[PDB]
C-alpha cells in the first residue's frame, strides 16, 4: 500500500521536464529519422509513474519534402496496466478517423531504471504486435524508451531487426534473461526532439487509460473507442475510485 | 547516469487563376461557369415601369359614408 | 505630502480583545455584602428600586398610537415605560436613535414602531402600501436572534402585506428573494461581505432604514465590522445625499455619548439612556467566582454551587440553566439529578408541583429518544440547538406552560425563543473558540442576552441571576452589568483589511480620502476623547487637534502592509492607491492579507491535489489551530487511510486541518468534541478560501489548477468526492440505492441510454427504476456546437451554440443554473478565454449563442478544447475539441502606406481663387494626409482609395475630388454615399454653405419618395444619399439616364461594408462599377474608409490602382490618441454599470480635469442616470459646481427654451446629456452649450455616436454592450461604432492629444486591445442577404439566366474576399474548382428559394423570369420573405383586423428593439387596444408592432420610447400596406383590397374605421364631435359648405384653431369623377372593354398632405378600381396621382355574354370620407 508514497513522489514529475537527454551519435545515418514534438513528451512524462511503466502508441506522417523523416503527430493512450518490467495493453490496435491519415510508427514507454540494452520484454511485445497486426511495418516502427534517471529523463529509440522479430514472436519466457536473446536483435534509430510543431493526444472514451488500480477490470480482449482529449495524470481521482469510496466506508 | 559519463553520446534538451468582373462574353481559364451543384389574372400596369374658401355644395350621395 | 510615520499596530492593539476592561476601579452598588465560602468568593447585589413615575408619565395605549400603526400591535394594550418614552422619536420623527436600555426592556417594540413609521410614510392612499418602494435592513449579532426577529416581524407585519426574510450564511450571488422581501435580518459580517461584493448598490437603492441591534458589541473583536459598516453607511449618506435613518439598540454602558456622536445622533433629541432601575423586572444578581484552580475539583465545585443554588428555590419557582455546549446540557441535568439523589437524599418530588399533577402530562410526552425520557418524568429537561429535532419545539411549550421546573439549555435558546424564567443561572462562562484554538471567556453580549431573561414580565416581581465563573480576573462582569464597562474600539487590529475593502469599493483613492474616511470610524472619536489609552500623548493631541498626523500615520502603515502583500500599489510620493486583482479577490472573499501572501507565494501552475490541499492547509485562518495530544490517536488513524496523501506533515497543524477537510468531504464522523468543532470551523472557512483560490487561479489563466480548484469547491459544497455517483447530489434518492449503483463499477454516462426497465434490472431493484430514470434526465447536461471562422491570421471568431439537454425542475435546479465556458490550448494548460454563462429557467430548453475571439499563434495548434463546466454540479461538464486540421488562415496583410514627410500644401495650391476662398479662412495648410493625397485626388482622374483614422479629414479629400469635377465640368454631377442617415444630414448641412452658397452649385439630399428623388437627381450637382435610397434609385439604371451619367461617385466609410446594412452598400458600389463598365464614360470612384488591413482587396474591387491606394496606419492621426482600457470582472450588467459609475468621475478628474468630456452609455435611461450620478459624485467632493464654466445668469436664457426638468437641473450644474427622446432643438442647444464651453461634460447614448457634431478632449465608453430583447441577451457594440466613438476624441486646433477610456467586461478587453490599435479587417455578408438583390436584378432583366447570376457575383466584394479568406465563407479551397462549385451552389440555393416563393420562374433549369410577387417586392423595396408571407396569409375575406396582424408580421419590423421591462408596459397596453391578439409573446417584435399600430390607430398616449418606436413603424407601414393592396388586387379579391386601402387611409389619419370622419380635423375632441353630431354635421364637406359665422357658433374657436381648421379644409380633396364606357352598344364577348374616366379637382391646391399624427410627409395617391361587389371580383385597378388634373383609362375583357353590373370605385390613401363609388352596367353581344 505504498501508493501514497509513490503518488507523493510522482507529484514532483514536472521538474524532470526541465532537462532531457536524447541518445545520439551511435545511430547509422542510413534509415529513417524520427522527430518527436516537445509538448507531447512533456505531457507523457508528467502523466507517468516512477515505478509503473506506461505506454502509448505513436502515429505520424512524413513531411511532404522528404520521406526519410517521420513526424510523430499523435500519441494514443489505451487501457493499460504496467509492472516495473512490462506494460500490458489490449490486443486491439487503436482505430479512429484522425488516425486514418497517420501511419503507425511504433510505441513509447517509460521505465524506472535506465538500461544500456533494450528490454527483452519490450522486444517480445513489439514482435507480438507486429505478428498480430500487419499494419506495423518491420522497419517503420520503433520503440521509444523514456528511462527515468536522477534529475532528468533519458530518451532513446530502437527498431527490430528481422532476426529479432523472428525471435520475439516465438519467445515465451518473460524473465529478465530469456533463452536465445542477443543484441543483434535490435538496432538504434535516430530521434530528435523538436518544438517547431505540436502533437496531440487521444484517450479512451467513457473510461480512462490507467488501469493499474482497477486491474481486475482489464482484459486483453477488451474493446475501446478513442476521443480527442488530453490524458489525466497517473494518480488522478478517476483512476483510483476505490481509495475514495473505501475511505467514505471508513 | 550515462549522460554524465559520456556527454558526447547524449544531447541535452530544455523542453521549455481567377477572372473578375465577368460578363456574358468571356473565355479562357478562370472564367467561372455555372454547373448544377448536384446536391395573377389581374394586370398591374405600374409594375415594370411606365382660409375657408366655401366652395359650392357638392352633389354628394356618391360617397361611401359607411 | 505631509510626513508619514510608521507605528506598530500590535503596540496599539488591545491584546485581550473582548476581555479588555478600562473601568479599573469598580464601584459596587448600594447592596454589596460579600460572602466568601473559602472555596469560591460570592458577590451579591440587590434589585434596584424602579424609578417613580414623573408628571404625565402615563403609559401610552395603542389607542393614542397612530391608527395605521395600530395594526401589528395586537396582544399589547399599552406600551411600556421605555417604549412609551421613545414613541415620539420612533414614530413622530426621523431622527437617528441611540437606545441604551437594560437587557429585556423590549427594544424590539421600538424597532417595530420605527418600521411602522417607515411603512406609514408609504401608505399610497387607496392602495394598501408601497411594498416595493422602500427597504429596511436589520443587523443582529446571532443567527438565532436573526430567525427569531424574522418570525416575530413577519407575524406582526403580515397585516401590512410585507415579507421579511433572513439572508445569512454563505450566500453568494443572492437571488431575487432579497428584492422580494423588505426587511432583511442578518449578521454584521454577512452584511459586510455583501457590501464588499460591490452589488450592494442595486439592493440599497431603496434602503432608508438600518437597525444596528446590540451595537454595544463594538468592544468585541467583531467590533471593527460594525465600525466599517457604520462608516460606509455614513459616507454613502453624505455622497448620495439620501437620508437613511440609523437606529442602534445598545446596552447601558459608559461612553454612550461617543457612540451617539459615532451614529450621528443628536444628544438632545436622539439619545435615550435608562439606567438599570428602569428594568421592567428588577433582579437580585449574584456572582460566584471559583478561587481554587484545581481543574478536577473545578467541575465538582461548580456542580455543588449549581445544586445548592437550585435547591433554594425548591419547586415553587422556575429555574433556567444556561450552558455553552450541546452535550454538556444532558451532563449538567444528570449530574444535578444524581447529586440531589445522593447528597442529603433530596428527592425530586420537591421540584414537582402539587405531587402527581402534571406529571402525567410530561409522562405522556416522555416518549422521546433525545434523552428527555430520562429527565421528563422529573422537573428536569434539556434544550439544545444541535441534534434536538422536534424535541426543541415541545420542550419550549412544556416549559412555557409552567410545567418544566428545571431547564438546562444552550445559549441559543436566549436568542431563538422568548421564554422567561424566575431565576437564571449561567455555568462555566468558558467557550471553546476554534479560531483562538483554546478556551476563551465568552462574549459579553451573549451573557447579557441570556441574563436578561431573569423574572417573568407578568408572573414575577423579583429576578435572580447567578453567574458562575473563575474568581481570578473574571469579576469584570461587575463592570459589565453595573453600567461601568466603557466601550472601546478594536479597529486597530483589523485596520488594513477595512482599508483594503474601502480601496476596493472605490470609496477612497488616496491617503487624503483614507484620512477623511477614518474620521467616521469610532476609533477616531475614541482617540479624540481618550488619547492616553491608545498611546496618544496630550501634547500631540493639543498640537494636532484633529489627529491628522496620527490618522495619516495609520493610513500609511496600513497602505505599506497592503503593498507588501501586493494587494494595493501605493506610491509614497503622491499617496495614491491602485487596486490589484489579488486585492479585489481578498476584499470580496474576506480573507486576511497573510493568507493572500501565502497563496501568492505557494500557488503554481503545476500544483497537484496533494500540494493544493497543503496550500489550503497553510492558510493563516487556521494559524491558532494546534494538534491536541488526546486527539492524536484518531488523527493518526485517519492519516493512514486518506484518498489524497498528505505531503510529509506527520503531526503539524497543517496535517490536522488537511485530514479534517478530507474527512468532512468524505462525510466521516469523529469522536472528539473539540475535533468536530474545529472541523466545522475549517469547513466554513474552506468554502470561501477555496472559492478565492479558484478565482485567483482562474484570473491567472492556469487551466489544470483551475479545474482542480473548481472540483474541490464543488466537492466541499456537495460533501462528496468526484469519484462517487453524481446522483448523490440529488438528496431525494435513498443512500442505499445510490450505494448499489456505486458498487457496480459502471460509468454514469452509459446510464442515459437505458430505459427505466433496463435501469431497474441493472440496479436489481425494478421498483426504483422509474425514479432513477427521472433523476437522470434532471441532471444538467449541455450539447455544444461550434462555428469557426478566422478573422485575421492571429485571431479566430468562435460562435458557440449551447443547447440544454435536460428536463428543468424548479425544485432541483432553481431559478437559474451557472456554467463556466473555458477554451484551452492543445496541452489544456492555458485558458485562452473564459466567461460566465447564466442559464435561466425562463429561457431554458432554448439554444443560446455565444461569440468570442481567441488568438492563434505561429505554430498552428492541432486543436483547441472548449469546456463548459457547471458552477454547482459535480461531474457535470462537456468538452468539445475544435479541430484546426482544415483551417486556412488569411493572407498576411501588406504594410500600410508610409506617411511621406512633405511640407504642407498651402491652400493656394488650388489654382482657382473661388476654391481657395472655401478654406483660406479655416486653415492656411492641410494636414500631412491631405497634402500627400492632394496630387492624386485633384490633378489625376483615376479612382483613388483613402484609408485614414477618423478625424484625419477625409472629407477634405472628397471635396478635392468634387472641386476637380466642378473645375473640369461646370455641370458635372457627383453622388456622395454615407451608410448612416445622421452622417448624411450632417454632411449635407456642412456642404450646403460651402458649395450652394459660396460656389452657387445645387446641393440636394435624397429622401424616401422616388419622384422627389428623381427631381433632385435631375436638378442636383451634389447628391447626398444613404445606401438604401440610392439603391432604390439606381436599380432601374437602364431607364433613368441621370443615374448613368454621373462624373463622380464618392463612398464614405466604406469599411462599414462589413457591418449590418453593409450588403446594400456593396451592391450599390458593384452596380456603379458595372455601370461604369457599360456606359463607356468612366465614373470616377473615390472611396473613403478607416484604416483597413486588407485595403488591397477593396482597391482591386473598386478599380483603384496600387499607386492611387492610400492605406494609412491608425497611428497616423494628426492628434495622437492615448487609449486606456479598463476591465470589470462582473457578469451582471446592472452591477457592472453601478460599479462603473464612480470610475467615470475618477477618469474625468485624472485625464481631463479642465477640458470637454463625452461619455457614451448604452441606453436612454442610463444617460440620465449617469448624468445624475456624475453630479452627485462631484457634489460629494468639495468641488461641487466644477463642470460649469459660465455664470448661471448666462445659462438662464438657454434653460428657458428647454422643457425637460432633469436636463435643466443637470445643465445648471455643468453636465448635460443627450438621447433620442430629446427634441432636435434641445439636442442642438445642448451641443451649442458644449461647443461654446459652458458645460464640460455631456452624456450621450450609443445610438448618437454618428449623430453628434461635437468633439471632446476625452471620450469615455461604458460597458460596450446593450441588451437585445429578441435574443434575451447582451450583445457587444460593433467595432465600427467603437471606432466612431473614439474618433470624437480629437480637437486638432486646441488639443495636443486625445484621450479615450473604455470601460468593459474583463473578457472583452483583449478584443479591444487587438482591434483598436491595428488596421481593421472587413469581410462581406452579401451571401446571407443575396435574395433581395438577385430578385431586383432578375426584375430589371440584368440576370436573364442562371449563368448571368454567377457572372453578377463576380463583380462583388464577396468574390474578392472568398479567395483571400475562404474559411470565413465556408469555403474549403481557393482553387478554381472550389470557387466555381461554391458560387454555383450559392446561386442555385438562392434561386431555388426565390422560385419556392413564386417570385421568379425557372425554365429549363437555366432561364429565369420575374413573376408578380417578385415584381411587387422589387417595386416597393420589400424583403422577399415578407411578400411570400403576404401571398400565403392573405385570402379572399381578410378584414382590417387580419390585415393589421399580417402587416405586423412583416420582416421589416424584425429589428424593432425590445428594451428592458417593456414587457409589463406592452402587456398593460394589450388590454387597452381594441383587437386583442391571442397567445402574445411580449418579447417578440411583431407583437409589439401590432400593439403599437393599434394604439396609434386609437390615438392612445404612451411612453416616449414607444412613440419613437411608433414613428419607425409608421415609416414602413405605408409601403407595406401598398404592397398588400397590390397583392390583393393581383388575385382579384375586391373586399380585401378595399379594406387595405381604407387601412392605409386610416393609418395616415390615425383613426379607426368606426370613428367619425371629423376626427381628422385638428383641435377636435370627443365633445366637439358630439356637438356637430347633434346638429347633423357628419362629414368634412359639411363644415366647408357651412357658413363662417354659422360654423363658428357650432364649436368654440380661436384664431389659430379656426385658421388651422380652414387650412385643412382647403387641402381636403374635392375631386369630381366622370366616367365613360367606350362603345357601350358594341361590346363583343371576350373583346376588350375600354372604360375612360376623367377626374379633376376644382380646388387646385398644392402642398403635402395634412397628417399631423403621421410623422413623415405623404402625397395623396388614388386607386381607380372596377369590380363586381356581387361576386367580390376585382376586375381591374389603376393607381395614379391627381396632380390637379388627370385622364386615366383602364380596360378589361368582357366576360361571357349578357348584361353585367359593375361598380367603379374611387379610393384614397390619405384622407377618409373622400372615397367615391359609382355603379354602371354594360351589355355583351
Amino acid at each position: 500500500t505504498e501508493w501514497r508514497v509513490r503518488a507523493i513522489s510522482a507529484a514532483n514529475l514536472h521538474l524532470r521536464t526541465n532537462h532531457i537527454y536524447v541518445s545520439s551519435d551511435d545511430i547509422k545515418e542510413t534509415g529513417y529519422t524520427y522527430i518527436l514534438p516537445k509538448n507531447v513528451l512533456k505531457k507523457f512524462i508528467c502523466i507517468s509513474d516512477l515505478r509503473a511503466q506506461i505506454a502509448g502508441y505513436l502515429y505520424g506522417v512524413s513531411p511532404p519534402d522528404n520521406p526519410q523523416v517521420k513526424e510523430i503527430r499523435c500519441i494514443v493512450m489505451v487501457p493499460q496496466w504496467g509492472t516495473h518490467q512490462t506494460v500490458h495493453l489490449p490486443g486491439q490496435l487503436p482505430q479512429h478517423e484522425y488516425l486514418k491519415e497517420m501511419e503507425p510508427l511504433g510505441w513509447i514507454h517509460t521505465q524506472p531504471n535506465e538500461s544500456p540494452q533494450l528490454s527483452p520484454q519490450d522486444v517480445t511485445t513489439h514482435a507480438k504486435i507486429m505478428a498480430d497486426n500487419p499494419s506495423w511495418d518491420g522497419e517503420k516502427t520503433i520503440i521509444i524508451t523514456c528511462s527515468f534517471t536522477p534529475g532528468s529523463c533519458t530518451l532513446t529509440a530502437y527498431k527490430l531487426t528481422p532476426s529479432g522479430y523472428e525471435w520475439g514472436r516465438q519467445n515465451t519466457d518473460k524473465g529478465n534473461n530469456p533463452k536465445g536473446y542477443l543484441p543483434s536483435h535490435y538496432e538504434r534509430v535516430q530521434m530528435l526532439l523538436s518544438d517547431r510543431f505540436l502533437g496531440f493526444f487521444m484517450v479512451p472514451a467513457q473510461s480512462s487509460w490507467n488501469y493499474n488500480f482497477m486491474g481486475v477490470r482489464h482484459d486483453p480482449n477488451m474493446k475501446y473507442e478513442l476521443q480527442l482529449a488530453n490524458p489525466k495524470e497517473f494518480y488522478h481521482e478517476v483512476h483510483r475510485p476505490s481509495h475514495f469510496l473505501n475511505f467514505a466506508l471508513l | 547516469p550515462d549522460y554524465v559519463a559520456h556527454p558526447e553520446r547524449w544531447t541535452k534538451y530544455s523542453l521549455e487563376v481567377s477572372s473578375f468582373n465577368q460578363d456574358p462574353s468571356s473565355c479562357g481559364e478562370g472564367r467561372v461557369i455555372f454547373t448544377k451543384p448536384v446536391r395573377g389574372p389581374v394586370e398591374l400596369a405600374h409594375l415594370a415601369g411606365p382660409g375657408f374658401h366655401g366652395s359650392r355644395k357638392r352633389s354628394r350621395d356618391h360617397f361611401r359614408n359607411k | 505630502l505631509a510626513p508619514r510615520q510608521v507605528l506598530d499596530l500590535e503596540d496599539l492593539v488591545f491584546t485581550q480583545g473582548s476581555h479588555f476592561m478600562a473601568n479599573k476601579r469598580c464601584q459596587l452598588p448600594d447592596g454589596s455584602f460579600r460572602r466568601q465560602r473559602k472555596g469560591y468568593e460570592e458577590v451579591h447585589v440587590p434589585a434596584l428600586k424602579p424609578k417613580p413615575f414623573g408628571s404625565e408619565e402615563q403609559l401610552l395605549p395603542v389607542e393614542k398610537l397612530p391608527k395605521y400603526a395600530q395594526a401589528g400591535f395586537e396582544g399589547f394594550k399599552t406600551l411600556n415605560r421605555i417604549q412609551s418614552k421613545l414613541y415620539r422619536a420612533a414614530l413622530e420623527t426621523d431622527e437617528n436613535l441611540l437606545l441604551c436600555a437594560p437587557t429585556g426592556a423590549g427594544k424590539t417594540n421600538v424597532a417595530l414602531m420605527c418600521m411602522l413609521r417607515e411603512i406609514g410614510k408609504h401608505i399610497n392612499m387607496d392602495g394598501t402600501i408601497n411594498v416595493d418602494d422602500f427597504k429596511i435592513i436589520y443587523i443582529a449579532p446571532m443567527r438565532s436572534l436573526v430567525q427569531e426577529m424574522v418570525g416575530s416581524f413577519g407575524k406582526r407585519l403580515a397585516t401590512y402585506g410585507i415579507t421579511v426574510a433572513e439572508l445569512t450564511g454563505d450566500h453568494q450571488l443572492c437571488k431575487e428573494e432579497i428584492s422580494a422581501t423588505q426587511i432583511i435580518v442578518c449578521t454584521p459580517e454577512k452584511w459586510d461581505i455583501i457590501t464588499r461584493k460591490g452589488g450592494e448598490r442595486t439592493y440599497t437603492q431603496l434602503v432608508r432604514l438600518i437597525i444596528l441591534d446590540e451595537i454595544h458589541l463594538l468592544h468585541d473583536d467583531r467590533g471593527p465590522v460594525l465600525e466599517a459598516l457604520v462608516a460606509r453607511a455614513i459616507r454613502n449618506i453624505e455622497m448620495t445625499q439620501e437620508d437613511v435613518r440609523l437606529i442602534g439598540l445598545s446596552a447601558t454602558l459608559p461612553n454612550y455619548e461617543d457612540v451617539a456622536t459615532f451614529l450621528r445622533v443628536d444628544p438632545a433629541k436622539g439619545l435615550f439612556y435608562f439606567d438599570n432601575s428602569f428594568r421592567p423586572v428588577p433582579l437580585e444578581q449574584t456572582y460566584v467566582g471559583i478561587t481554587e484552580k484545581k481543574a478536577i475539583k473545578r467541575f465538582q465545585i461548580m456542580n455543588e454551587i449549581v445544586y445548592e443554588k437550585i435547591m433554594e428555590h425548591a419547586g415553587k419557582n422556575q429555574v433556567l440553566v444556561f450552558v455553552h455546549s450541546r452535550k454538556e446540557t444532558g451532563k449538567t441535568a444528570r449530574a444535578i439529578r444524581d447529586m440531589c439523589l445522593e447528597k442529603d437524599t433530596l428527592g425530586l418530588f420537591l421540584r414537582e408541583g402539587s405531587a402527581s399533577t402534571e406529571v402525567l402530562r410530561t409522562e405522556a410526552e416522555q416518549c422521546k429518544n433525545l434523552e428527555l425520557k430520562d429527565l421528563l418524568p422529573y422537573g428536569f429537561a434539556i434544550h439544545h440547538a444541535g441534534m434536538t429535532r422536534v424535541d426543541r419545539t415541545l420542550v419550549e411549550d412544556l416549559f412555557a406552560d409552567k410545567h418544566i421546573q428545571v431547564l438546562v439549555s444552550t445559549a441559543t435558546l436566549a436568542w431563538g425563543v422568548n421564554l422567561p424564567a424566575h431565576t437564571v443561572i449561567i455555568k462555566g462562562t468558558q467557550v471553546y473558540s476554534p479560531e483562538k484554538g483554546r478556551w476563551t471567556e465568552l462574549g459579553a453580549l451573549d451573557i447579557l442576552q441570556m441574563l436578561g431573561r431573569a423574572g417573568r414580565p407578568q408572573y414575577d416581581t423579583k429576578g435572580e441571576g447567578i453567574l458562575i465563573t473563575s474568581h481570578g480576573e473574571l469579576q469584570y462582569y461587575l463592570s459589565l452589568l453595573n453600567q461601568q464597562l466603557p466601550i472601546e474600539s478594536q479597529m486597530v487590529s483589523k485596520l488594513p483589511d477595512m482599508l483594503n475593502a474601502e480601496i476596493v469599493l472605490g470609496n477612497v483613492q488616496n491617503a487624503k480620502d483614507a484620512v477623511n474616511w477614518l474620521g467616521y470610524a469610532y476609533l477616531y472619536i475614541r482617540m479624540l476623547r481618550s488619547p492616553t489609552l491608545y498611546g496618544i500623548s496630550h501634547d500631540d493631541l493639543k498640537g494636532d487637534p484633529l489627529l491628522d498626523q496620527r490618522r495619516l500615520d495609520l493610513v500609511h502603515t496600513a497602505a505599506l502592509m497592503l503593498d507588501k502583500n501586493n494587494l494595493v500599489k501605493y506610491d509614497k510620493k503622491t499617496g495614491n492607491f491602485q487596486v490589484t486583482e489579488l486585492g479585489r479577490i481578498a476584499s470580496h472573499y474576506y480573507i486576511t492579507n497573510d493568507t493572500v501572501q501565502t497563496y501568492n507565494q505557494l500557488l503554481k501552475p503545476t500544483l497537484s491535489e496533494i500540494e493544493l490541499f497543503r496550500v489550503f492547509s497553510l492558510s493563516s485562518e487556521f494559524k491558532n489551530i494546534t494538534v491536541r495530544e488526546e486527539e492524536k490517536l484518531e488523527l493518526q488513524k485517519l492519516l493512514e487511510r486518506v484518498p489524497i496523501p498528505v505531503k510529509e506533515s506527520i503531526e503539524e497543524p497543517s496535517a490536522k486541518i488537511n485530514v479534517l477537510l478530507q474527512a468532512f468531504i468524505s462525510q466521516l464522523k469523529l469522536e472528539g468534541f473539540a475535533l468536530m468543532a474545529d472541523m466545522v470551523y475549517v469547513t466554513q472557512s474552506a468554502g470561501r478560501l477555496m472559492r478565492a483560490i479558484f478565482e485567483i487561479v482562474l484570473n491567472r489563466g492556469w487551466a489544470q489548477l483551475t479545474d482542480k480548484t473548481l472540483n474541490l469547491c464543488k466537492m466541499i459544497d456537495k460533501r462528496m468526492w468526484q469519484s462517487m455517483c453524481p446522483l448523490r447530489q440529488f438528496r431525494k434518492l435513498p443512500e442505499e440505492v445510490v450505494k448499489k449503483i456505486e458498487k457496480k463499477n459502471f460509468p454514469f454516462e452509459r446510464l442515459y441510454d437505458l430505459n427505466h426497465n433496463e435501469i431497474g434490472e441493472l440496479i436489481r431493484m425494478p421498483k426504483m427504476g422509474k425514479t432513477i430514470h427521472k433523476y437522470v434526465h434532471l441532471f444538467p447536461k449541455l450539447e455544444l456546437s461550434v462555428h469557426l471562422q478566422p478573422i485575421t491570421r492571429s485571431t479566430l471568431k468562435v460562435e458557440l451554440t449551447i443547447t440544454p439537454d435536460f428536463q428543468w425542475d424548479e425544485k432541483v435546479h432553481g431559478s437559474s443554473e451557472a456554467f463556466w465556458i473555458l477554451v484551452e490550448d492543445v496541452d489544456s494548460e492555458v485558458i485562452l478565454h473564459h466567461e460566465y454563462f447564466l442559464l435561466k429557467a425562463k429561457y431554458a430548453q432554448d439554444e443560446h449563442l455565444i461569440t468570442f475571439f481567441v488568438p492563434v499563434f505561429e505554430p498552428l495548434p492541432p486543436q483547441y478544447f472548449i469546456r463548459v463546466v457547471s458552477d454547482r454540479w459535480l461531474s457535470c461538464e462537456t468538452q468539445l475539441p475544435v479541430s484546426f486540421r482544415h483551417l486556412i488562415l488569411p493572407e498576411k496583410y501588406p504594410p500600410p502606406t508610409e506617411l511621406l514627410d512633405l511640407q504642407p500644401l498651402p491652400v493656394s495650391a488650388l489654382r482657382n481663387s473661388a476654391f481657395e476662398s472655401l478654406y483660406q479662412d479655416k486653415f492656411p495648410f492641410f494636414n500631412p494626409i491631405q497634402t500627400q493625397v492632394f496630387n492624386t485626388v485633384y490633378n489625376s482622374d483615376d479612382n483613388v482609395f483613402v484609408g485614414a483614422p477618423t478625424g484625419s479629414g477625409k472629407t477634405i479629400c472628397a471635396e478635392f475630388a468634387i472641386l476637380r469635377m466642378l473645375l473640369q465640368s461646370s455641370e458635372g454631377r457627383c453622388v456622395y454615399i454615407t451608410p448612416m442617415e445622421a452622417l448624411a444630414e450632417q454632411v449635407y448641412m456642412d456642404w450646403y454653405e460651402k458649395f450652394q452658397d459660396r460656389l452657387n452649385k445645387k446641393v440636394v439630399l435624397l429622401t424616401g419618395e422616388t419622384s422627389t428623388d428623381l427631381k433632385l437627381l435631375g436638378k442636383g450637382n451634389i447628391i447626398i444619399s444613404t445606401p438604401e435610397k440610392w439603391d432604390i434609385l439606381s436599380r432601374r439604371w437602364k431607364q433613368r439616364k441621370n443615374v448613368q451619367n454621373i462624373n463622380l461617385f464618392v463612398v464614405d466609410e466604406v469599411h462599414l461594408i462589413g457591418g449590418e446594412n453593409g450588403p446594400v452598400l456593396e451592391v450599390i458600389c458593384s452596380r456603379m462599377r458595372y455601370i461604369s463598365s457599360q456606359i463607356e464614360r468612366p465614373i470616377r470612384i473615390v472611396a473613403l474608409s478607416s484604416s483597413l488591413s486588407n485595403a488591397k482587396d477593396v482597391a482591386h474591387w473598386l478599380g483603384c490602382s496600387a499607386t492611387s491606394t492610400f492605406n494609412f496606419h491608425p497611428n497616423v492621426r494628426p492628434v495622437p490618441l492615448e487609449l486606456h482600457i479598463q476591465g470589470f470582472n462582473i457578469s451582471h450588467t446592472q452591477t457592472r454599470l453601478l460599479s462603473m459609475a464612480k470610475p467615470v468621475y475618477h477618469a474625468i478628474t485624472k485625464h481631463s480635469p479642465k477640458k470637454p468630456v463625452i461619455v457614451f452609455v448604452p441606453s436612454r435611461k442610463q444617460t440620465r442616470l449617469t448624468a445624475i450620478d456624475i453630479l452627485t459624485t462631484c457634489a460629494a467632493d468639495i468641488q461641487r459646481q466644477r463642470f460649469l464654466h459660465c455664470t448661471e445668469k448666462d445659462l438662464i436664457p438657454y434653460l428657458e427654451k428647454l422643457s425637460d426638468s432633469t436636463l435643466k437641473e443637470t445643465l445648471l450644474n455643468g453636465v448635460g446629456y443627450l438621447h433620442e427622446g430629446l427634441s432636435p432643438m434641445e439636442r442642438r442647444l445642448v451641443e451649442q452649450l458644449f461647443s461654446s464651453g459652458a458645460i464640460q461634460v455631456v452624456v450621450a447614448s450609443r445610438s448618437l455616436c454618428w449623430g453628434m457634431n461635437v468633439a471632446a478632449h476625452l471620450v469615455i465608453i461604458m460597458d460596450t454592450q446593450y441588451y437585445n430583447g429578441k435574443i434575451h441577451a447582451y450583445v457587444d457594440y460593433p467595432i465600427y461604432d467603437v471606432l466612431q466613438m473614439v474618433g470624437h476624441a480629437n480637437r486638432p486646433l486646441q488639443d495636443d492629444e486625445g484621450r479615450c477610456v473604455i470601460m468593459c467586461q474583463g473578457s472583452k478587453k483583449d478584443f479591444f486591445k487587438k482591434f483598436l490599435y491595428e488596421p481593421l479587417p472587413v469581410e462581406s455578408h452579401l451571401d446571407h442577404c443575396m435574395h433581395d438583390h438577385f430578385n431586383a436584378e432578375i426584375v430589371t432583366k440584368t440576370i436573364e439566366n442562371k449563368q448571368d447570376a454567377v457572372d453578377y457575383l463576380t463583380w462583388t466584394f464577396l468574390y474578392r474576399r472568398m479567395t483571400q479568406n475562404p474559411n470565413y465563407y465556408n469555403l474549403q479551397g481557393i482553387s478554381h474548382r472550389h470557387l466555381s462549385d461554391h458560387l454555383s451552389e450559392l446561386v442555385e440555393q438562392t434561386l431555388s428559394d426565390l422560385e419556392q416563393s413564386k417570385c421568379i420562374s425557372i425554365e429549363d433549369e437555366m432561364d429565369v423570369a420575374p413573376l408578380n410577387l417578385g415584381m411587387i417586392a422589387a417595386y416597393y423595396y420589400i424583403n422577399y420573405t415578407t411578400i411570400e408571407l403576404f401571398s400565403m396569409s392573405l385570402n379572399a375575406k381578410t378584414k382590417v383586423r387580419g390585415l393589421i396582424e399580417i402587416i405586423s408580421n412583416a420582416a421589416e419590423y424584425e429589428n424593432i428593439p425590445i428594451r428592458h421591462h417593456e414587457d409589463n408596459l406592452l402587456r398593460q397596453l394589450a388590454q387597452k387596444v381594441p383587437h386583442k391578439l391571442n397567445n402574445p409573446k411580449f418579447n417578440d417584435p411583431h407583437v409589439k408592432t401590432n400593439l403599437l399600430l393599434q394604439a396609434h390607430l386609437s390615438r392612445m398616449q404612451l411612453s416616449a420610447e414607444l412613440q419613437s418606436d411608433t414613428e419607425e413603424i409608421l415609416s414602413k407601414a405605408i409601403r407595406l400596406i401598398q404592397a398588400c393592396v397590390d397583392v390583393l388586387s393581383s388575385n382579384g379579391w375586391l373586399s380585401p383590397a378595399l379594406a387595405a386601402m381604407e387601412l392605409a387611409q386610416m393609418v395616415t389619419q390615425a383613426m379607426w374605421s368606426k370613428d367619425s370622419y371629423l376626427k381628422q380635423l385638428p383641435h377636435f375632441t370627443s365633445e366637439h364631435i358630439k356637438r356637430c353630431t347633434d346638429k347633423g354635421v357628419e362629414s368634412v364637406f359639411d363644415i366647408m359648405e357651412m357658413e363662417d359665422e354659422e360654423r363658428n357658433a357650432l364649436l368654440q374657436l380661436t384664431d389659430s384653431q379656426i385658421a388651422d381648421v380652414a387650412r385643412f379644409c382647403n387641402r381636403y380633396p374635392n375631386i369630381e369623377l366622370s366616367y365613360e364606357v367606350v362603345d357601350k352598344d358594341s361590346i363583343r364577348s371576350g373583346g376588350p372593354v375600354v372604360v375612360l374616366v376623367q377626374l379633376e379637382r376644382e380646388e387646385e391646391v398644392t402642398g403635402p398632405v395634412i397628417a399631423p399624427l403621421f410623422p413623415q410627409k405623404r402625397e395623396e395617391g388614388w386607386w381607380v378600381v372596377i369590380g363586381d361587389a356581387k361576386s367580390n371580383s376585382l376586375i381591374s385597378i389603376k393607381r395614379l396621382t391627381l396632380q390637379q388634373k388627370a385622364k386615366v383609362k383602364l380596360d378589361f375583357v368582357a366576360p361571357a355574354t349578357g348584361a353585367h353590373n359593375y361598380t367603379l370605385y374611387f379610393m384614397s390613401d390619405a384622407y377618409m370620407g373622400c372615397d367615391q363609388e359609382y355603379k354602371f352596367s354594360v351589355d355583351v353581344k
